[PDB]
């Protein structure tokens, strides 16, 4: 099998063995050694590397990236952010003079996140760079480096590739994936990629029989529906945000602290839900929605409301040759309120998430909806806690009152991100802080200006 | 050009990708690549070792066990030895048992893997309190250092405040790992590294391979980041490398995975501190009695000077009349502690800093004024000394602090502050000040030396090489400015070379925050050298005296001639005068006693103070870092440039190390956090979003490459204050005492809130 | 080569270096009898 | 070093001077970094200088 | 030690076959290899 | 196409894929870099190697043979010469002892030589040494060395090699050569490889369908006849001198100044005559002894008078698909005599090679065979001086008088050996020398004892 | 062991040399002057035939 592609300008074409290889190794092996590997887990940014197709331009990990995704795309790496000729690009000649770098390590990385981002004009730098790790420089020179680039003319040689392409599986319609897969039930289905690639880097794991989703441009779609929208199993978490931020903030600033933007460009909510982890963000927050699921297998369709689909640790409704296709959120929901608590609180994995949607009558508490995850072996409602609250006044004391019965919907573990009392502890706290937010009181951390 | 602010040496190279570490180096295609077994026990004698699936993976061709080694097992940085394979037992989860040599570092993982193992296990000490309870240690007993009577002091104190707390270790998470690659070299070996201490790889690598120290070459060009994890841990790759290649006769790479770096490796030593202090009816301190408990890992490694330096900074900025400290260093069967960043500094000091705040609290005082009370005093009969006895004569804290409150509109941002914590019942802002004072100098008083060669070819250009490792702190550029200063040229001329042992021999490690300051003497040093010979010669030829050849700008300048200083080199060539010298340089004044705790371990001290300002969030713990102001005494900058970097990235990472970072091991002693997905250093929005540095430019009064100040690890300190406005914040929930512990995740916040609500 | 400084003095002029830039190593040469002294020159210049 | 046995006769040189068995004593290669603006190693002068 | 007729530092490794020449130096796979084109005539100019 | 050997005591089997690569050239690839090319021609010995098969173990130069030629033999480079603990082999420390190196580059090969020659007990130096070339040392203390490392005991671990064994086409008898040859006509026939070589490595020639006679036993044999003896065409040089030098002394004394022993060692006289040259040392020999030479093509078989074979420079009595089978020589011929004249004595081209024989009936001359080469586009018998000479009486003036009929017969070429002048001079130099020698007169140089 | 407690007493270890030949001096237009420091001599007697 033979794939083409556009690197730092000239075409390229390999003939691919293994098709589980990473970008970062094909890269380094080749000698383009500008690209590092600081933890080989999608955590630092240090490989990070530029992608160019018809959606546009963006910065992505090349150590989740493996190359039968990048066929027939345009690939910069550090050693082509600079000009032919040698002139340095506006954000190289700006990490100079602003000393955003010491060591130089991450610099590459630095570099080519920021020549992404100024490469489309993107300002926010805190979510654009969250991912991309520095230990010497304090980050502070970093942020004026950008700051002063932001004001340069882009780079044109950059922009210049957009002009390009114009075994293992590589399906173009959901039809022939649904044909195929249907034919070989344990095949390893590769989306993003963003959980497989650590099965072959940390757990050394090989993985025979795989097909590659990201091309069928089918199932990436967002469709507005009569009731509702769908949205494809290989929309990404970039592009979910991104269509969010309108209709469902909450879920959008939600999204917001979903791994760093370069895993967001290429990590799909279909994905998430198909990977099925308890810390899943995605989950409890279409749960609290109130989304449904489709599955599909062959041409047979099941459709769930998405709560249903989990069902143990592990384990999940879904049936050989049978594939996750779409998600359907409503048009409307402005209940929800999405809260998610870690170590740190950029690219960072939950303790707790949780996920609250209360409809009221007037002062009177019709429906609830309330999700968390990583307070079960599964993302799920907490029922016991929601009847309780049904008829109820919306005032802080009555929620007080109901706290002891998330003890009866949960028995949430401990582990080296928090202990189960905290857990528990916080699962609670989350109610109190959706009554207070909602009756107009300060309280996100985040908001607070010096 | 010393006092510019110029650019990094390679920020160029940084830039485009062009700089290379120990893994991009190119090697020949034969380059064999090689990884560790690791012990699953924490401490368990070998029973049996079936290493046939390991030699029948895919591309092994070598394994190696602890009866393969030629000579010596030894990588310890200390008398005691530490063995590089596991000579039959195993002392932690993560020590190395065999090595295996591969055609890929993949497939050298993968065989790592393989090998089938039978322990005998042994009860296993994984805490300060199972080896306090088996008298599990190092040193046979603690040391105590004793200044005046504290129980007679403290019995008679109007103030007193008792209190103990945990303060967790820190991984130094260098963004380049670990790394090493040895080339066979007809009958020695070379090795490049990525070290803080090439002449101690080229020391033990010698000793493994049975080879004097001549037959051993070291280069190291430059690190991604070091902060103190690559003093010490570098032996053992390198060991492996060297010995691998003697045995398969071809050049051996190894560089850890994430992962392995993490288990293997050792961190910032976990400490216990126990503190009762007390205080006069006017503030004035009157004695302070603190007992330290450090968690040193398996084996003793550099936990000897961190301890002593963490007792010689119990202090903090403090004059204290009476003081004991009682420092335990306990063995325990985990990662080997080291060297990092402070080096046992910030420990001591935080120590002290966590005590007088406490004190403070109890007598209702603000612990600003508390602490501005009892600074040592300024400088211009009998002069304060520290508990082991070395006058300070240079404390400016007094009239620094003061600046810093005033430019950081302090009083009035702390009136702000409680107003707007009166009004809100959800978040709660926190306000506080530390400060620093940190001595200059390893403590191990002979590792004072280092030493350069410069050379000058006859174009003019200049080639610099002295013994510091460069790692991002700017070593090489202050290096070339402090050469083109001296001999009078544009920096330009001046090109730094790879730390070389067959260059510049005998060298300590780069550490202490003593790079600059002994190598820029080291390197005036040699200039000078070469400079007396240009004048010399240029006297002679015009007749004229030396002193009035005048090299300045590119030019030399005598008895109203000039020329470019090309053609003084020249003619000096062909008048044969040689055009290359060594520098080389010991600090003075030195000298102390470590089992006494009494001399003068340090040359002068550096000193800061940063005010902080955060806010949490009562409900869950989060939290964040609103604004920091500091000013730091870096004497008369070598470069304020690289100076602000080191301020600026060493309180991100001290801050770091006293809030997200956590440390966790599991009932058996498994390192539960060992990569970046569960082990939080700081990310780029956690910076502050306002964030002031500034510089108090004094000379230093002690005579010092330009008078200038260490700058490397003292700042880190400075994070301090993050930490002690999170307990401020905390402090301003109830009237109890929050007792915050560190690191202050948003749990242990949580926790300190609850304590201060009485709500348990 | 004989001469290693002259190796290093010519490619440096070949490549518009500063001589501090071009670094020449020599170990053993397998004969020179001043065959040595300069015609490394061409070689080094053309390898640079 | 062209044969000419250069070498270990500067082996002996130092390790006349220095006192000690010629052993302990170890060449290392010819390098205009260690070296600045040496002669060709010619005109029978490279032992003498 | 001056005086006594001691052999050539590399002896042993001259009669092993382990003393390395120019040529024999472990090198990178992706060294490339040069030869010059020579003139076949005493004098000229060169005008293709 | 696989072939095995013994790679200094470790077995090897390689695939070749290029028949003509010289063994040099696979062993630096291999990281053996112990053997070093000083020439690339024959020359300068500094390549030795040491082969061994049944007949035993002799050294020769590996930048003249092919890889193809050592199958199923023992290889031993430098870097085995030493014993596997480590000890050093008596010739080694030898010239450690004795300053037997100054810059090295030589070293090998005269150990690989020297250790050879310790093997079988040889002690023939300037023979056995001629082939390797030092520009250092004065060849004296090689010498000393030399001398001191014959009284050792032999290398215990290199006779062990004793026991082993025990794209282009490789006949194993005669008759399959010859049925393929005549299929293809075209092919490049190789035997020692000594004159071939060149071609590729300093022509830079390529060269397909090829053929190796080296495997032939049958084609290398000495057969004594009623009338004479056979020597096949694969005889090597070597083997032929020691044969000769029973019966045939002066062919077996011009035979020591044939190139060198590694040659000798390979070359075949069946090769020395069809090469062609007018300066090859076997044909004016083996004509003034008027030998005959034997073709054959498939199963036909002519057989003429060696000289007859030799038609112009370049150019000889061959047939498409035929190929030269053997030589056949007389029982005795006591009036040869061979001459060779060159700027050094050892290991040079022939200025110019004079063969004389004659055959006396007391005081008169019966028969004259007089040979040259060199002096002529081709190896010939010198007619006109021939005849002049038969009848007339066994004197110096004699001769004398007839010296100017040489001018006749030939008339030389000058060129960087020699000039016509010297070359026509000497020739007829050599016919004075022959009557001085036969009357017993002092007259070579090599046998002044000092 | 006197090196181990040099070093430890902190005296560096590394030395740089040099040396320029004395007493030179000629001009080559000229042809005259001293460009030699000494002058080697021997003799051979070699027998030939
Ligand atoms: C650095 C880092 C940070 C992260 N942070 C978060 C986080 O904050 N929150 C969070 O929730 N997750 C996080 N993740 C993981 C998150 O699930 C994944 O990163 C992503 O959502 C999975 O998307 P993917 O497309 O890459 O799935 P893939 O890796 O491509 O595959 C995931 C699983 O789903 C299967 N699969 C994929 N598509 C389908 C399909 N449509 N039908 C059936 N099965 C399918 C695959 O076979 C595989 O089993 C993080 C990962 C990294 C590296
Ligand atoms: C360093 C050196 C020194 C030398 N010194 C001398 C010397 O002093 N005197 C001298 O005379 N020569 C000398 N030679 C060359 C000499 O001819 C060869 O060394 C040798 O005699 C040819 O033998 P061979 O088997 O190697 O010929 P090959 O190289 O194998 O080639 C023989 C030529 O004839 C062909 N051929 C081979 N066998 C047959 C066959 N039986 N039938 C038909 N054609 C065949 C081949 O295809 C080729 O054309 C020297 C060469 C070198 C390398
Ligand atoms: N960029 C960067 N800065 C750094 C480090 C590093 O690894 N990278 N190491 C710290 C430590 S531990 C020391 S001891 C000083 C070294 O400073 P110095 O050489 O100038 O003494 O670097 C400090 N600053
Ligand atoms: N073995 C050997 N000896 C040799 C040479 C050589 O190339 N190989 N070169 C010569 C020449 S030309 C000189 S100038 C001297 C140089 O020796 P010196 O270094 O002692 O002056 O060595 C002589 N001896
Ligand atoms: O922390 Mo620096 O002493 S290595
Ligand atoms: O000929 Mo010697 O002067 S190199
Ligand atoms: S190497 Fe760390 S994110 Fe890819
Ligand atoms: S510059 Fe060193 S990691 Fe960022
Ligand atoms: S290289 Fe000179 S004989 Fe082979
Ligand atoms: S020692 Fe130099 S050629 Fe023999
Ligand atoms: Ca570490």
């Amino acid at each position: 099998m033979e794939i083409a592609f556009l690197l730092n300008g000239e075409t390229r074409r390999v003939r691919i063995e293994d098709p589980t290889q990473s970008l970062l190794e094909l890269l380094r092996a080749e000698g383009l050694t500008g690209t590092k590997e600081g933890c080989n887990e999608g955590d630092c940014g240090a490989c990070t590397v530029m992608i160019r197709d018809a959606a546009g331009s963006r910065a992505v990990n090349a150590c989740l990236m493996m190359l039968p995704q990048i066929a027939g795309k345009a690939l910069r790496t550090i050693e082509g952010i600079a000009a032919p000729d040698g002139r340095l690009h506006p954000v190289q000649q700006a990490m100079i003079d602003h000393h955003g770098s010491q060591c130089g390590f991450c610099t590459p990385g630095f570099i080519v996140s920021m020549a992404a981002a100024h490469d489309r004009d993107r300002k926010d730098y805190d979510d654009l760079l969250a991912g991309n790790l520095c230990r010497c420089t304090g980050y502070a020179p970093i942020l004026r480096a950008a700051e002063a680039a932001a004001g340069e003319p882009p780079a044109d040689w950059l922009q210049a590739d957009a002009a390009f392409t114009l075994p293992a599986f590589l399906p173009e319609t959901s039809d022939a994936l649904a044909d195929w897969y249907l034919a070989h039930p344990e095949a390893t289905l590769i989306a993003g990629g963003t959980d497989v690639s650590l099965w072959v880097t940390k757990a050394l794991r090989d993985l025979p029989e795989v097909a590659f989703l990201s091309h069928c441009k089918d199932l990436a779609q967002i469709r507005e529906t009569p009731d509702g929208y769908g949205i494809g199993a290989g929309v990404t978490i970039a592009a979910l945000r991104a269509f969010a931020e309108g209709p469902h903030p909450a879920l959008a600033g939600l999204l917001r602290r979903f791994a760093s933007e370069q895993v967001r460009q290429v990590a799909t909510i279909g994905g998430n839900i198909a990977n099925g982890s308890p810390i899943g963000d995605g989950p409890p927050a279409l749960i609290a929605m109130g989304a449904s699921l489709t599955l599909r297998r062959g041409q047979e369709r099941r459709r769930m409301p998405l709560e249903d689909f989990f069902l143990e640790y592990r384990k999940q409704d879904r049936r050989p040759g049978e594939f996750v296709e779409s998600v359907t959120l409503p048009k409307s929901a402005p209940g929800l309120r999405c809260y998610k608590l870690s170590k740190r609180f950029d690219q960072d994995i939950s303790a707790v998430c949780g996920c609250l949607n209360l409809t009221l009558k007037g002062s009177k508490i019709e429906t609830a909806r309330i999700a968390f995850g990583g307070m079960a072996g599964v993302p799920k409602r907490a029922a016991a806690f929601e009847a309780a609250l049904i008829g109820q006044d919306f005032r802080e004391d009555t929620i007080a009152a109901a706290l002891p019965l998330l003890a009866q919907d949960f028995t949430p573990l401990s582990d080296m991100r928090a202990s189960a009392a905290y857990r528990m502890n916080a699962a609670q706290a989350m109610a109190l802080r959706y009554v207070r937010e909602l009756s107009g009181e300060a309280v996100a951390v985040l908001e607070v200006m010096p | 050009s010393v006092g510019k602010p110029l650019p990094h040496d390679s920020a160029r190279a940084h830039v485009t990708g062009q700089a290379r570490y120990l893994d991009d180096l190119p090697c020949p295609a034969n380059t064999l690549h090689l990884a560790f077994g690791l012990s699953t026990e924490a401490s368990a004698a070998i029973t049996g070792l079936d290493l046939e699936p390991v030699r029948e993976s895919p591309g092994v061709i070598a394994v190696f066990t602890a009866a393969d080694l030629p000579h010596d097992n030894d990588a310890s940085p200390a008398p005691s030895p530490e063995p590089v394979l596991a000579t039959g037992e195993v002392h932690f989860v993560g020590q190395p048992i065999f090595l295996v040599a591969a055609t890929s570092h993949r497939a050298a993982r993968i065989a790592a893997r393989k090998a089938r193992i039978t322990y005998a296990p042994r009860p296993a000490i994984l805490t300060l309190d199972q080896a306090l309870a088996a008298d599990s240690r190092f040193e046979g007993g603690p040391v105590i250092w004793a200044r005046g009577d504290v129980e007679t002091a403290l019995a008679g104190a109007a103030h007193l405040a008792e209190g103990c707390f945990e303060i967790g270790g820190q991984e130094h998470f260098y963004l380049e790992g670990q790394a090493a690659l040895a080339l066979p070299a007809e009958g020695g070996v070379v090795i490049h590294c990525s070290s803080q201490h090439p002449s101690e790889i080229q020391h033990k690598v010698a000793h493994a391979l049975g080879l004097a120290f001549h037959d051993v070459r070291v280069e190291m060009r430059r690190m991604g980041g070091g902060f103190g994890g690559k003093e010490s841990q570098g032996n053992h790759l390198a060991i492996a490398c060297a010995v691998a290649a003697r045995a398969t006769g071809r050049p051996c790479k190894m560089r850890y995975d994430r992962d392995d770096d993490m288990v293997i490796t050792g961190k910032r030593h976990d400490f216990r501190i126990r503190y009762r202090i007390g205080a006069d009816a006017s503030g004035k301190l009157l004695g302070a009695d603190f007992v330290h408990l450090a968690r040193c890992g398996w084996s003793a490694d550099l936990s000897l000077p961190v301890c002593d330096r963490a007792m010689l900074h119990a202090d903090g900025s403090y004059f204290v009349p009476a003081l004991r400290i009682e420092s335990h260093r306990l063995r325990t069967n985990t990662q080997s502690n080291t060297a990092f960043r402070g080096f046992g500094g910030p420990q001591g000091a935080l120590g002290m800093e966590r005590a007088i705040e406490h004190l403070a609290r109890g007598m209702g005082r603000d612990p600003a004024e508390l602490r501005a009370l009892n600074f040592y005093d300024p400088p211009e009969k009998k002069t304060q000394t520290t508990h082991y006895g070395q006058e300070v004569a240079d404390c400016v804290l007094g009239e620094l602090v003061t600046r810093l409150q005033k430019s950081a509109n302090f009083t009035t941002r702390r009136a702000e502050i409680a107003a707007w914590n009166s009004t809100n019942r959800t978040l709660a802002r926190g306000i506080a000040l530390s400060p620093v004072k940190f001595g200059i100098s390893f403590t191990l008083t002979h590792l004072n030396q280092a030493g350069a060669l410069v050379q000058i070819y006859t174009d003019g250009s200049v080639a610099l090489n002295h013994g510091g490792t460069e790692m991002g702190q700017g070593l090489h550029a202050k290096m070339v400015q402090v050469a083109a200063a001296v001999l009078g040229i544009d920096p330009v001329q001046v090109r730094i070379t790879a730390t070389d042992t067959s260059k510049v021999p005998n060298t300590s490690a780069t550490a202490a925050s003593s790079g600059a300051d002994m190598n820029g003497m080291a390197v005036k040093d040699a200039c000078e050298t070469l400079r007396g010979r240009l004048a010399g010669f240029v006297a002679a030829r015009e007749g004229c005296a030396a002193r009035d050849v005048i090299f300045d700008a590119g030019q030399v300048q005598a008895s109203g001639k000039s020329w470019r200083f090309a053609e003084i080199v020249a003619a000096a060539y062909m008048a044969r005068i040689s055009l290359s010298a060594t520098g080389f340089y010991a600090t003075p004044k030195l000298s102390w006693d470590r089992l006494r705790g009494q001399g003068r371990p340090f040359l002068y001290f550096a000193y800061g103070a940063a005010i902080t300002e955060v806010v949490i969030d009562r409900l869950t713990g989060e939290n964040r870092i609103l604004r920091t102001d500091i000013l730091h005494d870096a004497g008369a900058s070598l470069n304020p440039a690289l100076d602000i970097g080191q301020i600026e990235g060493a309180y991100v990472q001290g801050a770091g190390w006293l809030t997200t970072e956590e440390l966790v091991w599991d009932h058996c002693g498994r390192l539960m956090t060992h990569a970046p997905s569960t082990y939080k250093i700081p990310a780029f929005s956690d910076r502050p979003r306002i964030f002031n540095v500034a510089l108090w430019d004094q000379p230093n009064r002690e005579e010092t490459i330009f008078r200038s100040k260490a700058v490397g690890e003292p700042p880190f300190l400075l994070g301090i204050s993050a930490f002690l406005a999170l307990h401020d914040a905390c402090a301003a929930c109830g009237p109890h005492w929050p007792d915050l512990q560190a690191p202050a995740t948003p749990e242990a916040v949580l926790a300190a809130v609850r304590r201060a609500e009485g709500r348990a």
